[PDB]
RNA sequence: UGCUC
């Protein structure tokens, strides 16, 4: 739990979640399903452009 | 907004068509599949479900010659309606004569 | 008694896995912390963070382990030749003999795009070409197939049928795969090695 | 201006399992919003994560930079990491309920009519596959009855449309290959595919699994790029379940019960083994027993008893495999290599 | 011969010892050479028929001959889910002191069927929790448990000590709205069974609540499912390859259902024959006897479906089948209208 | 006529390795006119066969006797005079391998054509003069008719 | 009051722990001749690798018990044998192996293989998706080290452990690693003197 | 806690047949014959009524009252 | 040890930091003699489906 | 400490 191993090498971050997984073969291999509840919390900053 | 048509590609080919139907399930999909499969002018007929969460189905129809693949759809719908009317009348007559002979 | 012995074996396996988890975790931590400095440069020389060279060329040849089609080999010449024959069958071109095959191979390999390729891969290509040519010669000698192309039963040409178009396609595909299978500069090869040795 | 938009479809998202052994334990996928409360993904990607859907909690991270997003999508793309850097073997391939399904589908006994074949083919026409022609292959047997074999239906996955340039070619041996048929094995275990058309053999873990090279998806990846392999895997994952459910595959107590001949053979083998063990015990205790080289007499007796018990085990297993009839769910799942093996069957 | 095999494949479904064969419908044009399986309304109307074999309160059994598996499954699924009925949806609670949880109580009340006719009501629009006279029904339930003023000294049984300690569904009182009292005569709107045990109370506890019920289909929630068990099975047709007589006839009678195989003494010796293959359930017990395996051939008729519909008592089953067919016709008409509007 | 091969065969064995498949069987057959051996997978459920059966088998390039090789797509619903009308068991396959005989180390004149009718394997082995016209990646029609 | 949904963990009293993958309607569930639809459909592929014949024996015994109205005993090294339950099954008119003729609910056609039906005692576990579901916005940070907290009850964020850093290094995504471990976690702007350092 | 109104598998009304079933237990009827007389042919309802435990009275014994 | 079910007859008056109860708990059909010894059938923690 | 994986 030191600074090198606990706060420099590996540290906690925001904009992340943890959830249980369930099978769904109807999605592509490169696609993952996200629930609406978590989707409303994790936000992405998009820059207003033309 | 319930049943919408889609061509096979940007070329707008009427041979292969896709009907996306909303608020439906395997019942009407399979019924119409069976009723239209007997059309000799249909090469390929197949219904599928996009995802069990959403209530929608996708039917795909490819004919033999130059059929728009829309007329077979209406043909199958009308044949299914006629079969439903006939079976309803037959069941009503059966129930009526059963009640008559029971008493 | 049998159930008790089976439970003993199960608990033995469980404790074995429990110890293995921590042991391999520590081993992986050490290996990664030690090998996280190496990287593949643009001059095909693997160097450390301080600039010292660990290898003049990765693996002695410089091929990507992730793009290794064969068993520690870049390509499987037999499978590639079969795929080329199947994907591009030319029915309007006659078959090639041993001498003609060797001649077209020597003429195509001496091009400019093949000069930058490694010599070992070219030697392996020559060996495979010689082998398939000897096989074709043995087949034609067994069935008396004439190289002039006037044998009455044409089906005999279907035993080992090869056309210059297929030869060129095979050579180009092999060259492209060998060029795209090399180590891409900038890849953290040390971390990949550590992970592949730890897992 | 900056707008903190919600997570919508198309956003690159990191998905990881906390216990990480190799780099493939974390991959950048494309997020799709769904009304449920769990993270769902194609099961073909379970082997990299080493997940089993038994309550495992996985982490999902959202990058906050366009450069990080692009790097995650390119380097950590699922389609770009279908193979491990350890030995190049493909990890993202078919899994249980997909190997068995493809096996039962490509069996020589499968013969589908026009309706069932068309249904199984349409079962995959979703998503990007909605803008392509079906290309119904010609039937094999047509004069007595128009029947489409299951191998053609499986090949349709490789080349669904006409404009698709995928031309898959493969020639390898299966798990139950005899070793002398050379594409004429009595069990039909020699996989031969030409121009994305299954000519011979039945699919199994050796061809659709993540075991080693010679995988059809591996050949597609190395010959026609990553997109073709991804599309083929999606089509397989969308087709095999539908057919497996329409056909029905179950296991019962009757699928593991022993036969009369099996019980007789087991009894005879146990008697013989116990007699030989008693003879060895009597020879060691009273008299001189042949001592094997490099070990003592007690270790020699131990080795001989272990050998006799292993003989009994293997003979009982062979008898159970020979007496078992085809269509047995355990035997089928052991043949196709989806799950289990002959040793587990013999033990149970 | 080959023709016999083709006929058996296209007409019969054989059940093997390890698996069933000929399970897929193949009677379609282009699948058979010597058969013109093109759609013909005349032949369908000629061959089709319906025969009711048993019909009592909340139970119906009828054989349909000529229909296919697709339409049979469609009717079954429509009856199971797509038939609308009335069920308790909203529950307003007023000082519920019962030990049973409020949510569990509301869930139990939601599963209680209502004898109201759904055709006389309409679906509630999105929202509108207040409800209107056309698309809602109100059921008041007020039960106050108290000690019995007159009881024995011991009175160990709860029946003698307490009164109204078991809140049966018969305590539900339908409260008319607007002009529902005039349209519906007294006694029509009531619980179906009138004997469902909702909860059990003790002196001091009281359950006072109101239930608003609206129209809904079974697909949204299982509480709207009118049919308790609506299923169909292919009509069995057992055939004997070779005449079986002797004690083997009694073995046959013991293998299949007791009411399908009958033994008769035509010449003083017992010989078995199929009497009524309807009662047979295909237990597949004949495969146990080694000698009697190659003497029988179990099969199912592809174009003969016995439908059994046991309902919950909301309405008779014949009207349920009629409404299912009407819902299917309505779906077909809606799709035809949509297609016409498109073109 | 697009008949690439035609001969009368007699079956000598049904299942040398046992009853592996319920619907398909590996029939071994020998010809009378020539020494042409045939190892063919056949569907016995729809077209039953016996050990002593003798049948005429024809491998053709096209199914129409008029010589029209227009086989872009097959429509089972279309009714027209075709070769299949003169036979009972018609299959559609592709000649996917042509292999020379390896038993004869020298002076070999026997070949073998392996065709895959939707997985059903057919090895026709014999003199090369009889296999004239067989080419790899060529789709053909097999027509079998049992004789008295 | 919570209803089972996708993600809830269920057990079957045999260590065959599983998670609800999909909730299909009743009309989609297969039905037998009697019209009984299964409540839980489990994967058979779990039996061979795990050899849980005890589950099959329990299912058969429970089926026989519910048919004859009895409670069979699964006592260790004893209990009701398979022959007794098979006799009970064949006496009531059901198959002596549990496998019964079942028709597909989707296509309406019979299945080629019989399905193994029977009553099994499933027990729900405390592990719910609702309690395990977590998502962390910017949220609070710790006083000592300005990073997200640890626990979910404390509104903590996930941890990119040393192994995650190793994986990101192996991938070579330098900008992604920088954004994760520097920008989005403990970014700060300090003032450094170029003279004394 | 209390007998459910509907059966989990099929959905037949079974809550109204609980007390009556208890009556059959107060009589000389066994479990099998009692379940048969109640009209439960399929085994799902038999399991529902037989595997059910009556815990409502045990909780009411602890109720405030 | 983590199975969900009833705790006892006083589970309603009991107030703990976290409790899980089952709506319609049912006793198993295949019950071991140990279940009868520990009286677990009186407080089942599952349902037969 | 208990766990989950
Ligand atoms: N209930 C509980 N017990 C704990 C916890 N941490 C430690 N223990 C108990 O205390 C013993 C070990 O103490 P440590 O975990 O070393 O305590 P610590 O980390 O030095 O204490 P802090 O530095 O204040 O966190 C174990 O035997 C545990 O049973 C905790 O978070 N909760
Ligand atoms: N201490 C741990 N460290 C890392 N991973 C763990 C640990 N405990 C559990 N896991 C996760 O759970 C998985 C272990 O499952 P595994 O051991 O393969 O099956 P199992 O638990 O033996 O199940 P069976 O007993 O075979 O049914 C793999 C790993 O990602
Ligand atoms: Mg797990
Ligand atoms: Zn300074
Ligand atoms: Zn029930």
């Amino acid at each position: 739990q030191g600074r090198f191993r606990g706060n420099l090498s590996g540290k906690r971050v925001d904009f992340s979640g943890r959830t249980v997984i369930s099978p769904d073969p109807n999605l592509r291999i490169d696609e993952v399903a996200v629930p609406v509840h978590v989707a409303k919390i994790l936000t992405f900053p998009e820059k207003v452009n033309k | 907004k319930t049943a919408l048509e889609m061509v096979q590609a940007a070329g707008t080919d009427r041979h292969c068509v896709t009907f996306v139907l909303h608020e439906e399930d395997h019942t009407l999909g399979n019924s119409l599949r069976y009723m239209i499969m007997k059309n000799p002018e249909v090469e390929f007929c197949g219904y599928t479900t996009t995802h069990p969460s959403e209530s929608k189905i996708n039917l795909r129809i490819q004919t033999r010659g130059t059929l728009p693949a829309v007329e077979p759809f209406q043909r199958g719908l009308n044949e299914l309606m006629n079969v439903c009317q006939h079976v309803l009348d037959k069941f009503e007559a059966s129930i009526k004569d059963y009640k008559d002979q029971k008493a | 008694t049998e159930f008790f012995f089976h439970t003993m074996a199960g608990r033995e396996g469980l404790v074995d896995t429990a110890v293995k988890t921590a042991e391999t975790g520590y081993m992986q931590r050490r290996l990664v912390k030690s090998l996280e400095d190496l990287c593949s440069q643009y001059d095909l020389t693997v160097r450390s963070s301080t600039g010292d060279i660990i290898q003049f060329i990765y693996g002695g040849d410089g091929l990507d382990p992730a793009a290794m089609e064969g068993k520690d080999e870049p390509l499987e010449f037999k499978r590639v030749l079969d795929n080329i024959k199947a994907v591009f069958p030319c029915p309007s071109e006659p078959a090639l003999s041993k001498n003609e095959l060797i001649l077209t191979t020597e003429s195509i390999m001496k091009k400019s795009e093949f000069l930058c390729c490694q010599d070992s891969f070219l030697q392996e290509i020559k060996k495979f070409i010689k082998g398939v040519s000897e096989k074709i010669k043995k087949t034609r000698d067994k069935y008396g197939i004439n190289d002039n192309g006037t044998t009455e039963p044409r089906v005999l040409y279907q035993l080992d049928r090869i056309t210059p178009t297929q030869v060129e396609k095979f050579l180009e595909t092999c060259r492209d795969k060998y060029m795209r299978a090399q180590m891409e500069p900038g890849s953290a090869v040390g971390a990949l090695c550590a992970q592949s040795i730890g897992e | 201006d900056i707008v903190e938009r919600h997570l919508i479809d198309g956003d690159v998202v990191l998905f990881n399992r906390q216990p990480s052994l190799h780099k493939l334990s974390i991959m950048a996928h494309l997020a799709r919003v769904k009304p449920h409360r769990t993270f769902r993904f194609n099961e073909c990607v379970c082997t990299p994560y080493n997940a089993d859907f038994d309550g495992d909690e996985m982490n999902l991270h959202l990058p906050q930079t366009e450069e990080a997003k692009a790097e995650a999508l390119v380097l950590m793309g699922t389609k770009a990491n279908l193979v491990t850097p350890r030995n190049g073997e493909p990890l993202i391939a078919a899994i249980q309920d997909f190997l068995t399904g493809a096996y039962l589908l490509t069996l020589k006994d499968t013969f589908f009519d026009r309706a069932k074949a068309c249904q199984i083919i349409a079962s995959i026409l979703v998503g990007k596959d909605e803008k392509i022609k079906v290309r119904l292959p010609p039937p094999t047997i047509l004069k007595p009855v128009t029947l489409w074999t299951g191998k053609q239906i499986f090949s349709v996955i490789l080349r669904p449309s006409d404009d698709n340039p995928v031309r898959a070619n493969l020639r390898t041996k299966g798990k139950q290959y005899c070793g002398k048929g050379e594409d004429l094995c009595a069990n039909d275990s020699y996989v031969t595919i030409q121009n994305s058309e299954l000519m011979s053999g039945s699919m199994d873990k050796g061809t659709l699994g993540s075991g080693s090279k010679n995988n059809i998806f591996y050949i597609l990846l190395r010959d026609w790029g990553q997109n073709e392999a991804a599309d083929a895997m999606s089509r397989l994952a969308r087709l095999a379940p539908v057919y497996l459910s329409n056909r029905g595959f179950s296991i019962g107590i009757g699928d593991v019960t022993p036969g009369q001949g099996l019980l007789k053979a087991k009894y005879e083998l146990l008697n013989a083994g116990y007699k030989k063990c008693d003879e060895y015990i009597e020879a060691l205790n009273t008299g001189k027993l042949q001592q094997q080289p490099g070990c003592t007499a007690e270790e020699t007796l131990e080795a001989l008893i272990l050998k006799e018990l292993s003989v009994i085990r293997d003979h009982a297993g062979s008898a159970c495999l020979r007496e078992l009839d085809k269509s047995n769910s355990p035997l089928t799942m052991a043949l196709c290599g989806s799950k289990g093996s002959f040793i587990n069957i013999s033990q149970m | 011969a080959a023709s016999q095999a083709v006929e058996e494949m296209r007409s019969r479904v054989v059940l093997g010892e390890f698996g069933v064969r000929n399970v897929h419908t193949t009677d379609f044009p282009g699948n058979y050479s010597g058969y013109d399986d093109a759609w013909d309304q005349d032949r369908f109307e000629k061959n089709f028929r319906v025969d009711v074999v048993h019909m009592d309160e909340n139970s119906l059994e009828f054989d349909m001959v000529g229909i296919d598996a697709a339409i049979a499954n469609a009717f079954r699924r429509i009856l199971l889910a797509e038939v609308p009925t009335m069920a308790v949806e909203k529950v307003l609670v007023y000082n519920n002191t019962s030990i049973v949880q409020d949510e569990i109580l509301a869930h139990r009340l939601g599963l209680i069927p209502i004898h109201a006719d759904p055709r006389l009501f309409e679906y509630r629009n999105q929202g509108d929790e207040e409800g209107t006279e056309i698309d809602t029904l109100q059921f008041r339930l007020q039960v106050r448990c108290t000690r019995n003023p007159h009881a024995a000294k011991d009175s160990s049984d709860p029946n003698e000590l307490y009164v109204n300690h078991k809140v049966y569904t018969r305590h539900m009182t339908w409260i008319p709205l607007g002009n529902q009292a005039d349209l519906f005569p007294e006694g029509t709107i009531r619980p179906v069974h009138d004997d469902i045990l909702i909860a059990q109370l003790r002196p001091g506890q009281e359950i006072d609540l109101l239930m608003h019920c609206v129209k809904g289909i079974g697909k949204d929630h299982a509480k709207f499912s009118p049919v308790a068990t609506a299923s169909y099975r292919l009509l069995p047709d057992i055939t004997l390859l070779e005449p079986v007589e002797g004690e083997a006839a009694e073995e046959l009678s013991r293998c299949f259902s007791p009411g399908v195989i009958e033994v008769q003494e035509v010449q003083g010796k017992k010989v078995a024959r199929v009497a009524n293959p309807r009662l047979d359930t295909f237990s597949r017990e004949i495969f146990r006897n080694e000698k009697l395996k190659k003497v029988v051939r179990l099969a199912r008729v592809r174009d003969h479906y016995i439908f059994s519909v046991e309902s919950t008592g909301v309405l008779p089953p014949d009207v349920l089948v009629s409404e299912a067919i009407k819902v299917l016709m309505g779906k077909c008409r809606r799709f035809l209208d949509e297609l016409d509007a498109v073109q | 006529a697009g008949i690439l091969f035609e001969d009368i065969f007699d079956v000598k064995d049904i299942d040398p390795e046992g009853k592996k498949f319920d619907r398909v069987s590996r029939l071994h057959c020998e010809s009378e006119s020539f020494k042409m051996d045939l190892i063919l997978d056949v569907n016995i459920q729809i077209y039953p066969v016996d050990l002593g059966d003798k049948f005429r088998l024809v491998i053709a390039s096209t199914l129409y006797e008029d010589g029209t090789l227009d086989d872009g797509e097959y429509n089972p619903t279309d009714d027209r005079p075709s070769r299949a009308d003169q036979f009972e068991y018609v299959m559609y396959g592709k000649v996917y391998r042509i292999e020379g005989d390896e038993t004869s180390t020298e002076a070999a004149t026997r070949l073998s054509a392996y065709v895959s009718y939707g997985g059903l394997l057919m090895r026709l082995q014999g003199d090369a003069n009889n296999l004239h016209g067989f080419e790899v990646d060529s789709r053909v029609y097999l027509l079998m008719k049992k004789l008295a | 009051t919570r209803r089972p949904e996708i993600g809830d963990k269920f057990s079957s009293r045999h260590g065959q722990k599983g998670v609800c993958g999909l909730i299909v309607p009743q009309e989609d569930m297969p039905f037998c001749d009697s019209g009984i639809c299964p409540d839980i459909i489990m994967n058979p592929h779990g039996f061979p690798s795990r050899m849980t014949v005890g589950k099959l024996i329990e299912l058969l015994a429970g089926k026989a018990g519910v048919l004859d109205g009895r409670f069979h005993y699964g006592t260790a090294f004893g209990g009701s044998k398979v022959k007794d339950v098979c006799e009970d099954l064949v006496r009531h008119g059901y198959n002596y192996l549990g496998k019964d003729y079942v028709t597909s609910g989707i296509t309406g056609e019979p299945l080629e293989a019989y399905i193994y039906f029977g009553p099994v005692y499933y027990q729900k576990l405390k592990h719910m998706v609702l309690d395990k579901m977590h998502a962390r916005a910017r949220g609070p940070r710790a006083v000592l080290t300005r990073q997200p907290t640890e626990g979910r009850s404390r509104d903590g964020g996930l941890r990119l452990g040393e192994m995650e850093r190793d994986c990101l290094i192996g991938y070579g995504a330098s900008m992604l690693l920088l954004e994760r471990l520097m920008i989005s976690s403990d970014a700060f702007e300090v003032d450094v003197c170029g003279q004394c350092g | 806690m209390i007998i459910p109104v509907r059966c989990f598998t099929c959905g037949k009304i079974v809550g109204n047949k609980w007390e009556a079933y208890l009556g059959l237990l107060q009589a000389e009827y066994t479990e099998g014959d009692a379940l048969d007389a109640l009209g439960l042919k399929r085994y799902c309802c038999r399991r529902m009524l037989l595997a059910h435990v009556d815990l409502i009275e045990k909780l009411l014994n602890y109720a405030p009252l | 040890k983590q199975a969900m079910g009833t705790i006892g007859y006083n589970q309603r008056n009991r107030i703990d930091t976290l409790m899980y109860l089952l709506a319609y708990p049912q006793k198993p059909m295949v019950k071991t003699k140990t279940i009868e010894l520990i009286e677990f059938e009186k407080l089942p923690a599952g349902q037969n489906a």
